[PDB]
């Protein structure tokens, strides 16, 4: 709004990396807890435990 | 005995299926589309202007 429509933004340094990220973490993490859930009903061989 | 031991433990074999999915599905998302897996000659190409 303040600049014009003339000028533009870019970013650097961790500002790029987070205007330019993929989500990744948040599906390895859920990845991660369902594989550990899937382990330790393996070891239990219970669905709950 | 191998393929009894999946047999008397359900939750075990299905766990691994899971998991061979799961692996499935990542990898599928990783992996590279493409047409044919040939390999075209690698190219660099020079110009120049006068």
């Amino acid at each position: 709004q303040s600049l014009g429509d003339e000028y533009s933004i870019a970013w650097s340094g961790s500002a790029y990396q987070e205007v330019s990220s993929k989500g990744a973490g948040a599906y390895a993490f859920v990845l991660g807890m369902i594989f550990v859930f899937l382990i330790l009903a393996a070891q239990y061989e219970r669905w709950l435990m | 005995m191998f393929s009894k031991f999946f047999i008397e433990r359900p939750i075990f074999a299905s766990v691994v299926a899971i998991i061979i999915s799961i692996a499935g599905i990542i990898g599928l998302a990783n992996l590279p589309v493409e047409q044919y897996p040939s390999l075209t000659p690698p190219t660099v190409q020079v110009s120049a202007t006068y």
